[PDB]
């Protein structure tokens, strides 16, 4: 119970960090997708 | 420059726009 | 304790689902980034 | 078509490559 609580909390901390990293990487992807779409429009015009 | 080339760039940009809107949704919902 | 264990389990479930969604969306962004990089190289060729 | 336009597309593709390798890292570490 004390040990279960502690291991449930550490799994939460872990997923929380993973989600944070995934979210950051996705915001970077968002920005680079937009920059490549603008270059594709410039190249095709 | 060909019709098939223009159609390909339109398809790709349109898919990119659908993904940009979906990304924005994902990022706001995970807030 | 029963109620705590359940709430920690439901937060874990929640974060697990969020991670799954973020991961899926990032795999999609990966594929689209590659497709845009290939179109950039075709247009600048 | 200009030297600046070529340098721009090179910068953009090289940044896209760095982000592709980082995405692959992130996706493998996740699993």
């Amino acid at each position: 119970s004390a040990r279960d609580i502690h291991q449930l909390e550490a799994r939460i901390d872990s997923l929380a960090a993973r989600n944070s990293k995934l979210m950051e990487t996705l915001k970077e992807a968002r920005q680079q997708l937009l920059a490549l779409r603008e270059e594709v429009d410039r190249l095709g015009q | 420059s060909t019709a098939a080339g223009q159609e390909r760039r339109e398809k790709l940009t349109e898919e990119t726009d659908d993904l940009l809107d979906e990304i924005d949704d994902v990022l706001e919902e995970n807030a």
